[PDB]
């Protein structure tokens, strides 16, 4: 059957009036919600435009509606009558078609489309939803008032990230809506920063075994307590029946499929407590619940369909009355919620054409001679693509503008539900904000928003961390990292990575490079070691007793430059000492190195001059005394040349300290001075086996003899101390300085003792 | 509003471009005399020849449906709508035998794909038609046009081109061609010079820029064209008067066309093109040859094509025009045939077999249209019969195997093309093919004539050479050029060298980071001829002065010892030099302070002069000497480091890896002071060992320091052992002149 109404201006049109045939038939049953209510709302727009000044006043509007029967062969059948009748004969009366309005199912738009690209027609869908539709490559002609399907995937991408919601799960079903969608959806999520679970499908011939099984991988990860359904009507309610079966708790953020309906929470009201959905955003029209309530098949014959419709909705025949005043009135009527759409098709469908004649006939309004050809292209391209008007049946102090995009599209605008109880034993679905280019939700009436515990959290699946570096993402899934703790003998030097300097192992929370502080680690010149200072101190007073003995030289009948080298010995250990403990420096630590090897070859000469005048019986002894002086300056002076500067040493990587030594040091020189003290005190031992005894200055021999004695004693209980404070510079020179200090005070001591007696007697 | 509409029990459909589209005020122009009525008399020889076939469908007739495109793709959609008509008097139509056109093609497989008909075309080679997503019911016998793209450019590898320079004509035909060379070009490691576009509205002032462009650029001496027919001849002719030489390989629309050359012969030379191969279908030249206007009335357009090809008006107003005869008819004198003939034929047999193959799956009873088959399911004839067609040539020439008719996966023939090479012969310029590319070439290189003699166009210079001359890119696209490295490091990449070793000298490039320690290892060489010897002597001279001991004494032990010393003194010569380095390292430092303390008790016995506890004091002084030198060894350990910095240079190996001058001075220290003690003791026979005493002092005093500052590869140890042996020699010397003096 075949619409056409007027043919001034003919415009085409598809309608699913008829449902697709169950038993191998053509078609079934009368579509009353998409069919009937579509097809009236076109023919209700069209008397509006015609009966209308400001639009194609002069001209009138003409329709060629068919019915596609839900099939695309069908449709194409149908649609070839839209282009046999315009352009295809030549170069039933053959009706020219200027656009079409019509397609409801994204296959039978996408072979209309199809089929009317090659020849120019222009044509406008009101309910066809589907996203491979956008691309103008393979549909030129084509445009649409609904958004696609990949608004809502950016519209639930861009909830996610307003609640901050970042480890998520994924629900999709089989077929063109559950598997584009989720691609788009996956796309932005990427684009939104956010992870997805990427959980298993549904085939729409699914078993309930199937569904608990996925409901239990769903329940796998405990982190991720949210889940978004790119799922039908039928794949939604079986999935709330099955979670309401297996009593699991969830919050799911669905699209169009689920909506603000009702017909998938029958029995599972209970595992649906905080659930989002998408619903698309429409508003009813008042004039055509006018215009449809006052229709009945007395006089409605322009619709060949009516009769049929009237059969099904009423138990009527019009063979046999059977029925009576059969009135069709608000009560058992519903406007379909894509009827404004249709309208919005139509009229947009009216104001390119009046634009067009507008700039083509400027001086009459009616048809000119350069109408008749008219051209889809330019029609398409200039006019119909460029559209800005407010929506007809709604007040225009509102944000409601028809217009298309550069891929022909609608306009995004949508509405958000919450399913919500308000206290009692019932559930209802609640609006929260719409969509049209960003989200505009309010935290008021949502239950799981409320800040009594918390908004919902369902975070990211990791937490950030400060003080254990993020570098153990898991193997595949880089959203659940690890909070894996660094040694802390690595400092933190880069963004993710823990790695040790040397000096030291954490100077601050910079997390850039490495400080080392400068200060010095054997910094002991301070009152800790007060103790042995002031015994080096004790040793500068004898320096001055050696003053006095310079006096008690003046009226002493009993050599005499022995005690003064012994003497100036004494003053440079205590010197050495000094220097060592109060700063260490570069310049600071050669000198009481020379100093000390230079204090002990004095001593050594002085004993060795000693014990040469005891067993031979001035000149000869400032001879060997000048010549030890000079074996000591040449090998100070090989000890400077092989490494004068000094510039410190390390410390071991078990700790962190600023300078492991002032100086260069693990140096075994030190040791050939000590074996050559050690063997003139032998050699002073082994003469003194027999020559101790010698009665010319018994008391001087005494003392000579107990003071070689007493320092070969200190030195063979030092040097294995020396050793073992080696490993510890912070108090090595503390007790090199003690020991150097009671060697010299047990040799002032001695020599001392029998001076007294003598002076005294 | 002419058509054909020959009746049979399964009917074709046909669609060729009789009409040249129109131009002025008709849509329909001339009549096509090559690719329209030719083809379409093909197509229906083709049918007379299955139905009086008793092999190929013996009891099914084939019909014939046969429209017009008038070159035109909206008139193309108009007349194909006609063949939609018969499952949406309306005959059925089975299959759609049309094309000769890319756009017309397009649009009918675009319009057909939506009623599930078959078409195959037998002249559309756009690259377009190759995507199942837009065209999943076309299919053809001819190749795609890239193809070709793969056909010349194994040519540049054949021949050894890896620098071209690119030029195309814009539009459909080398647009796509560019892309598919290029992607060609990249997969065999051939990188593009140039990519120029000519233009149909372009003059010749543009033409030259061309040329000129492509003058200024000697690497590229090879030029890839992807252009029409006339745009390839108009640059050749715009090249002759630039005097341009180049070595030109071009698509098919050059093809071996005398047009292309027109007068300009001498500057397309040597020029390769590819043609599609095509063999001449005998029984076709004598079906089309006897045709009259008389018996042909199932073509309408004949009547046209008579009144075109000859100046006729027999058919309607004799007298207003030169009317002719009978006496005119078609010869081989002034008809030719068409390169895209067997390929049509090709077309329609496709067809054919296929319903023949789908009859056998679904007719399996008898030789009839069977009932299950008047369904004629497009989809399944298309997927299952018409893209599984292995049948050969139905007219191939004799002997020529290479004739199988097969679709691939998209529905495109196969790829068979010939090679043509622009030579001079004798005085005559003339085409001749020089191989065939069979999905494989098949060059005839000896048969060929290049330019001048040769065609180098490589940009690459020249490969590089190995041992630290391969380098790396200079900041270039195509290949590189060579610079060294220094040879030191060894180039263990393919881009930079780096050093591995401490003297390393790489040995070719197999095995460059070898190890070649270079150690310091010396053996008897000239200058160790002179130490061992002088060793030997002194070994010689103990023992005889211990010979002639204690067989006449009347020191003692002490002279003994001292003579003991001196042989070790003189030994340690031998001791250090080694060419083998073990991690004893410790023989050598003990050995020099062994000798030190034997010269030191040897000078402290006469020190001293009860006597025998000086003997064994100077013995413990020793030992004294023995545990700090062992100290010493406690805080010294060896290794393989070298001590020499002179990395290329640096061809010797420290023996000890140790730091010398660390505990070596104190060691020397102590000895120096020891022998000073003893010196000046001396001061105070006798005279003799003073004197040999400060010999030895100012020796060793003066060659301390060499040992440090000239810093030899291996000459520090050849002269330590030469002072030290000098020392001993001097020692035994003058304790060898005593004895002269006691006899
Ligand atoms: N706009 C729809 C969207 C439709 C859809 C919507 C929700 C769930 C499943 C589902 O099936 C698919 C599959 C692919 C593309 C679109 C859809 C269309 O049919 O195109 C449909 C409302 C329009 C109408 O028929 O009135
Ligand atoms: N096979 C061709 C190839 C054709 C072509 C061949 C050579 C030079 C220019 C050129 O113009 C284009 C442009 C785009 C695509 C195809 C072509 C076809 O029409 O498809 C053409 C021989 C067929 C015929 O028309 O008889
Ligand atoms: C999401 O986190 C941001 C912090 O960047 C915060 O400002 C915002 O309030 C949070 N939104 C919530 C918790 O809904
Ligand atoms: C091309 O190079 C290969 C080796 O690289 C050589 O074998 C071949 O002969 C060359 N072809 C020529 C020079 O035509």
């Amino acid at each position: 059957k075949v619409l056409t109404l007027e043919g001034d201006l003919v415009l085409g049109g598809l309608f699913p009036v008829h449902q697709k045939g169950g038993p191998a038939e053509d078609c079934g049953p009368v579509n009353e919600h998409r069919g009937i209510q579509r097809l009236e709302a076109m023919l209700f727009a069209l008397d509006r435009i015609n009966r209308d000044p400001h639009l194609l006043p002069g001209v009138r509007l003409g329709a060629h509606i068919l019915d596609s029967c839900s099939k695309d062969t069908h449709a194409l059948e149908q649609a070839l009558d839209f282009v046999r009748a315009s352009l295809s004969r030549g170069a039933d009366a053959p009706t020219a078609i200027t656009g079409v309005i019509g397609g409801s199912y994204s296959d039978v738009s996408i072979q209309v489309a199809n089929l009317l690209r090659l020849f120019q027609i222009p044509q406008i869908s009101y309910a066809s939803t589907s996203a491979k539709l956008s691309d103008k490559s393979r549909y030129d002609y084509f445009a649409r008032t609904v958004p696609p399907d990949f608004f809502q995937a950016k519209a639930m991408a861009e909830i996610l990230r307003f609640f901050n919601w970042t480890y998520v799960s994924t629900v999709a079903s089989e077929g063109d809506y559950g598997e584009t969608g989720i691609e788009a959806f996956e796309l932005e999520a990427r684009a939104r920063n956010i992870c997805v679970a990427t959980s298993e499908k549904v085939g729409r011939a699914m078993s309930r075994a199937a569904f608990e099984g996925v409901v239990r991988a769903l329940l796998q990860k405990p982190s991720a307590r949210v889940a978004v359904l790119f799922t039908r009507s039928e794949d939604a309610r079986e999935l709330l029946a099955a979670s309401q079966r297996l009593n699991a708790s969830f919050t799911w953020v669905a699209s169009d499929g689920w909506g603000a309906l009702e017909s998938v929470v029958a029995g599972s009201e209970g595992a649906a407590e905080g659930a989002i959905t998408i619903e698309l955003a429409s508003y009813p029209i008042s004039d055509f619940a006018s215009y449809f309530q006052s229709l009945d098949p007395w006089n409605n014959s322009r619709n060949p369909w009516f009769r049929e419709f009237w059969e099904q909705r009423f138990r009527c025949s019009f063979r046999q009355r059977d029925c009576a005043a059969h009135s069709l009135r608000a009560v058992p009527f519903e406007q379909e919620s894509k009827i404004m759409f249709v309208v919005n098709a139509v009229y947009a469908m009216a104001h390119a054409l009046h634009n067009m004649h507008r700039a083509l006939c400027p001086n009459t309004t009616r048809l000119c001679d350069a109408m008749r050809p008219v051209n889809g292209r330019r029609l398409y391209k200039d006019f119909v693509l460029n559209v800005k008007f407010d929506a007809p049946f709604r007040p225009a102090d509102t944000h409601n503008e028809v217009r298309f995009d550069r891929f022909g599209d609608g306009i995004g605008r949508y509405n958000i539900f919450t399913y919500l109880r308000a206290g009692s034993g019932r559930y209802r679905y609640q609006k929260v904000g719409y969509w049209a280019e960003g989200l505009t939700l309010d935290t008021s009436l949502i239950p799981w928003a409320s800040p009594s515990a918390g908004p919902l959290p369902a975070s990211r699946c990791s937490e950030p961390c400060l003080q254990n570096e993020v570098k153990s993402v898991q193997p595949g899934e880089v959203c659940c990292w690890l909070c894996i703790p660094c040694q802390p003998y690595e400092y933190r030097l880069d963004e993710f990575t823990c790695a040790d300097c040397g000096l030291g192992y954490w100077p601050n929370a910079s997390l850039t490079g490495c400080f080392e502080l400068p200060q010095e680690y054997i910094r002991w010149g301070d009152a800790w070691a007060v103790g042995p200072v002031t015994i080096a101190c004790l040793g500068a007073l004898a320096t001055l007793f050696v003053l006095g003995v310079f006096v008690r030289h003046n009226a002493t009948p009993v050599g005499r430059e022995l005690c003064y080298i012994l003497l100036g010995g004494v003053f440079l250990c205590y010197c050495m000492t000094f220097i060592f403990i109060a700063k260490p420096s570069t310049a600071v630590c050669t000198l009481r190195r020379l100093g000390l090897g230079t204090a002990f070859s004095v001593c050594y000469s002085a004993l060795l001059t000693k014990t040469n005048r005891i067993a031979r019986i001035p000149a000869s002894q400032v001879a060997i005394c000048l010549a030890l002086i000079s074996g000591q300056l040449l090998i100070v002076v090989a000890w400077l040349v092989v490494e004068a500067p000094g510039t410190g040493k390390e410390t071991a990587p078990e700790r962190r300290e600023v300078v492991t030594l002032r100086c260069n040091h693990r140096d075994a020189s030190m040791l050939g001075s000590l074996a050559y003290n050690v063997l003139l005190i032998a050699l002073c031992t082994l003469y003194a086996f027999k020559t101790r005894k010698c009665p010319e200055n018994f008391n001087e021999a005494k003392f000579i003899g107990f003071t070689m004695y007493t320092t070969c004693i200190i030195w063979l209980a030092f040097l294995p101390i020396f050793y073992v404070t080696s490993s510890d510079y912070r108090v090595q020179t503390t007790t090199m300085c003690v020991s150097v200090s009671l060697s010299g005070s047990v040799v002032l001591g001695c020599l001392f003792a029998p001076k007294l007696h003598i002076i005294l007697f | 509003r002419r058509e054909i509409k020959i009746e049979g029990d399964l009917v074709l459909g046909g669609l060729f471009p009789i009409n040249e589209k129109g131009t002025g005020t008709e849509e329909c122009g001339r009549i096509n005399e090559d690719r329209g009525i030719q083809r379409l008399e093909a197509m229906l020889f083709a049918i007379d020849e299955i139905n009086k076939d008793d092999y190929l469908l013996p009891g099914v007739k084939l019909g014939v449906h046969i429209l017009d495109t008038c070159s035109r793709d909206t008139y193309a959609l108009e007349q194909s709508l006609e063949f939609v008509r018969a499952s949406l008097i309306p005959l059925l139509i089975a299959g759609v035998i049309g094309g000769s056109y890319s756009s017309v093609s397009i649009q009918v497989a675009n319009l057909l794909r939506l009623f599930q008909i078959p078409q195959i075309s037998y002249a559309s080679t756009s690259a377009k038609l190759s995507d199942k997503s837009r065209y999943d019911y076309f299919a053809r016998t001819v190749p795609p046009d890239f193809y070709q793209a793969k056909a010349m450019a194994e040519i540049l590898r054949f021949f050894n081109w890896t620098y071209v320079s690119t030029v195309a004509s814009e539009g459909d035909y080398g647009e796509t061609g560019i892309e598919a060379f290029e992607q060609e070009a990249r997969l065999r490691n051939i990188c593009i010079a140039t990519a120029e576009k000519v233009g149909r509205s372009n003059i010749r002032k543009s033409y030259d820029s061309v040329i000129r462009e492509l003058l200024q650029k000697p690497n590229a001496r090879v030029v890839v064209l992807f252009m029409r027919s006339d745009d390839s001849r108009e640059l050749i002719a715009a090249a002759s008067r630039a005097n341009a030489s180049f070595t030109w390989v071009a698509s098919d629309g050059w093809g071996a066309q005398e047009s292309i050359i027109k007068g300009s012969e001498h500057v397309a030379y040597g020029a390769i093109t590819l043609e599609l191969a095509s063999q001449p279908v005998r029984q076709f030249d004598r079906y089309f040859q006897s045709l009259n206007p008389y018996n042909n009335h199932r073509n309408p357009w004949f009547r046209d094509f008579w009144e075109q090809k000859f100046q006729c008006s027999l058919q309607n107003k004799r007298n207003h025009r030169r009317v002719c005869d009978k006496h005119l008819a078609i010869d081989s004198s002034n008809y030719e045939q068409e390169s895209k003939i067997m390929f049509v034929v090709n077309a329609v047999y496709a067809m054919a077999h296929a319903l023949h193959k789908m009859q056998r799956t679904l007719c399996p009873n008898t030789t009839k249209l069977c009932d299950a088959m008047k369904i004629l399911d497009g989809k399944k004839l298309y997927k299952d019969y018409l893209l599984k067609i292995n049948f050969t040539a139905p007219f191939n020439p004799n002997k020529d195997a290479d004739s199988i008719v097969k679709f691939d996966t998209f529905g495109d023939g196969m790829g068979r093309y010939n090679v043509f090479n622009f030579q001079n012969v004798g005085g005559k310029y003339s085409y001749l093919k020089v191989g065939h590319w069979a999905e494989t070439l098949s060059l005839d290189v000896n048969s060929i004539h290049w330019s001048r003699n040769s065609v180098p166009t490589s940009q690459c210079s020249d490969p590089c050479a190995p041992n630290e001359m391969k380098n790396m890119q200079p900041g270039d696209v195509c290949c590189w050029i060579c610079i060294p490295c220094e040879p030191y490091e060894y180039l263990a990449d393919e881009f930079t060298c780096m050093d591995c070793g401490s003297g390393q000298w790489p040995t070719a490039d197999l095995t460059g980071c070898y190890d070649l320690p270079e150690d310091y290892i010396r053996w008897e060489d000239a200058w160790a001829i002179g130490p061992v010897t002088i060793a030997c002597l002194g070994f010689m001279c103990t023992c005889m002065v211990v010979t002639v001991f204690i067989k006449h004494n009347n020191g003692r032990e002490l002279c003994y010892i001292l003579l003991f010393g001196v042989g070790l003194s003189y030994c340690m010569t031998f001791f250090f030099i080694a060419k083998p380095s073990p991690v004893i390292c410790a023989l050598r430092r003990l050995g020099l302070g062994s000798s030190f303390a034997i010269c030191y008790s040897a000078l402290l016995t006469k020190t001293n002069c009860s006597p025998s506890s000086q003997v064994f004091i100077c013995l413990g002084l020793i030992l004294v000497q023995i545990v700090m030198v062992s100290v010493w060894l406690i805080l010294e350990a060896p290794g393989t480091r070298r001590y020499t910095l002179a990395e290329k240079r640096e061809t010797v190996i420290l023996k000890c890896n140790v730091k010398d001058s660390s505990m070596l001075i104190s060691l020397t220290y102590d000895v120096i002071l020891v022998i000073l003690c003893t010196v000046y003791a001396f001061k105070t026979e006798a005279k003799f060992i003073g004197f040999t005493m400060y010999t030895t002092c100012i020796i060793w005093l003066a060659f301390l320091p060499i040992f440090y500052v000239t810093s030899s590869d291996y000459r520090v140890q050849t002269t330590t052992m030469c002072i030290s042996v000098s020392l001993s020699g001097f020692v035994v010397l003058g304790c060898l002149f005593a004895p002269k003096v006691h006899i």
